[PDB]
C-alpha cells in the first residue's frame, strides 16, 4: 500500500536551540605555564 | 446435488408448497410447469440485475435450445435451497395459495445468505482523494508526493 505518513517535527527546534547555544560560546585551548617555570613559557606554543 | 435443472427447482418448489410431488396421486400439467420455469427465469433476471445484482452463477436459457426446462441451472450447491424457496413463494399465488411462514422465513434467510459474500466483496474503500499528499514518510527516498500507488 502507501497510506499517509506525515512528519510533524517537534524535536528539531530543540536540536537547533541546543546547537545555537553551544555555538554562541566558542571554546579553544589555552596554554598556561607550569608552576616554577618562566612566566612566559607558553607564549610560543600558544602563538603557534 | 440431486437438483440439477430448472425443472428440478420447479418440482422442489411445488413439493414444498404441497401442490405436487413424487408421492401425490395428481400432478401439474406441463404447461403449468413451463409457466413456473418462466417465473423462475423472470425472478432470476430481476435478481441478477444485468450484473449489478445478486451473483449466483445462474445460466440463462436461450431460445434456440428449445426446452428451458432441463437446462442446468448452474447454481452452486449452497444456492439451491434459497432459489427454490423463493420460487415457491413467487408461484404460490397461481394456485390460490399463500406460502407458509416457514417458507417465507427460509426464503428471506436464503436471499440474505446468497448476497452475503457479494456484499463483503463490494464493501471496498475508494482510493485517496485528488488533493491529498502522501506525507514526508513516503515522499523521502523516491520523491513521490502525490501518487498513492494503487498497487495494493
Amino acid at each position: 500500500t502507501l497510506q499517509y505518513r506525515g512528519q510533524f517535527d517537534v524535536v528539531r527546534p530543540v536540536v537547533r536551540k541546543l546547537v545555537s547555544e553551544m555555538r554562541q560560546n566558542p571554546i579553544d585551548v589555552l596554554y598556561r605555564p607550569k608552576d616554577g617555570a618562566r612566566p612566559d613559557a607558553a607564549d610560543v606554543l600558544m602563538g603557534m | 446435488m440431486q437438483i440439477k435443472t430448472k425443472g428440478d427447482l420447479v418440482r422442489a418448489a411445488l413439493r414444498k408448497l404441497g401442490v405436487a410431488s413424487d408421492a401425490t396421486l395428481t400432478d401439474v400439467e406441463p404447461q403449468s410447469m413451463q409457466d413456473a420455469v418462466d417465473d423462475l427465469e423472470a425472478m432470476m433476471a430481476e435478481w441478477y440485475q444485468d450484473g449489478k445484482g445478486i451473483i449466483t452463477g445462474y445460466v440463462f436459457s436461450d431460445d434456440e435450445n428449445p426446452p428451458a426446462e432441463g437446462d442446468d441451472h448452474g447454481l452452486r450447491s449452497s444456492a439451491v435451497s434459497a432459489v427454490f424457496h423463493n420460487l415457491a413463494c413467487r408461484i404460490a399465488p397461481d394456485y390460490a395459495l399463500e406460502a407458509t411462514a416457514k417458507i417465507i422465513a427460509t426464503a428471506k434467510y436464503g436471499k440474505e445468505l446468497l448476497y452475503k459474500q457479494t456484499a463483503i466483496s463490494r464493501a471496498k474503500r475508494a482510493p485517496y482523494p485528488s488533493r491529498m499528499p502522501t506525507g514526508s514518510g513516503n515522499s523521502f527516498a523516491n520523491l513521490n508526493e502525490w501518487h498513492y500507488f494503487p498497487g495494493e
